[PDB]
């Protein structure tokens, strides 16, 4: 959930969706619980935007490694992203 | 037959020959088809 | 998914905690079980196949020969008839 | 015993010795095996 979708849901739907375990304790959207409400016509159209304006990425990790030691004026940070 | 409890069959059983038959015993009516003697009641000792 | 008829397990999540009170979570495992909703599915259909299966004649639904489905048994005088 | 669709059982029971056997009480016909008496109806009080 983005802050804007949340603010719209927060007065009423957030609570219905939260209890239904669509919205998790940390504000994430549960995959099966949302789908069950979409299939059941219980889902709110406000969460649809979060499946489109917030595309998902495969679970991932990021490594940050310096080439040079801390005292050097030229520590470059090598970055690598890994998706699985 | 698949003849239900509220369904009837109309059938006559008869003997097509010469024999020592009683009058009215030459033909029997079959109405329900379940060990159906053409009698409202069967009694083998009613004197008849 | 707690209910008087049956409580099923629907959410599994492994959570760590930090010494500063923070929390570390992993994506949860979501489970679903099949539902029972006898009103939504209340579908009457005719069964012309049970021709003359009568409650008041010598009829019964039985597993003759050990099949997993009943057949239609009819008990005549001197014979039994059967539809598997 | 086991039987086919509409099979009957034919058997005669009879007494092989000297006794007061009334005329026709000498032997009994069996048509089926269900505790089959010698008559169409068993009546212990019909005077016979």
């Amino acid at each position: 959930l983005s802050q804007k979708t949340f603010n719209r849901l927060a007065e009423q739907d957030w609570q219905k969706l939260y209890n239904a375990r669509i919205i998790t304790e940390d504000g994430r959207i549960c995959t099966l619980a949302y789908r069950r409400w979409v299939q059941s016509q219980k889902a709110i159209p406000q969460l649809i935007s979060l499946l489109n304006n917030g595309p998902r990425l495969p679970p991932h990790s990021l490594t940050l490694t310096t080439d040079r030691y801390d005292h050097d004026p030229e520590q470059q940070i090598r970055q690598q992203v890994v998706f699985s | 037959a698949l003849l239900g409890p509220y369904q009837d069959v109309q059938a006559i059983l008869s003997y097509g020959d010469k024999a020592g038959l009683a009058n009215g015993c030459e033909a029997l009516a079959v109405s329900h088809g379940m060990n159906d003697s053409g009698q409202f009641q069967l009694d083998f000792n009613d004197g008849k | 998914d707690e209910s008087a008829i049956a409580s099923t397990l629907v959410f599994v999540r492994r959570v760590g905690h930090e010494q500063d009170g923070n929390v570390v979570t992993l994506p949860p495992l979501e489970l679903a079980y099949q539902d029972f909703s006898p009103r939504h599915h209340a579908h009457w259909q005719p069964m012309d196949v049970l021709a003359n299966f009568n409650a008041i004649q010598r009829w019964q639904l039985v597993d003759l020969k050990g099949e997993g489905l009943p057949g239609l048994l009819y008990q005549d005088k001197g014979a039994w008839w059967y539809r598997s």
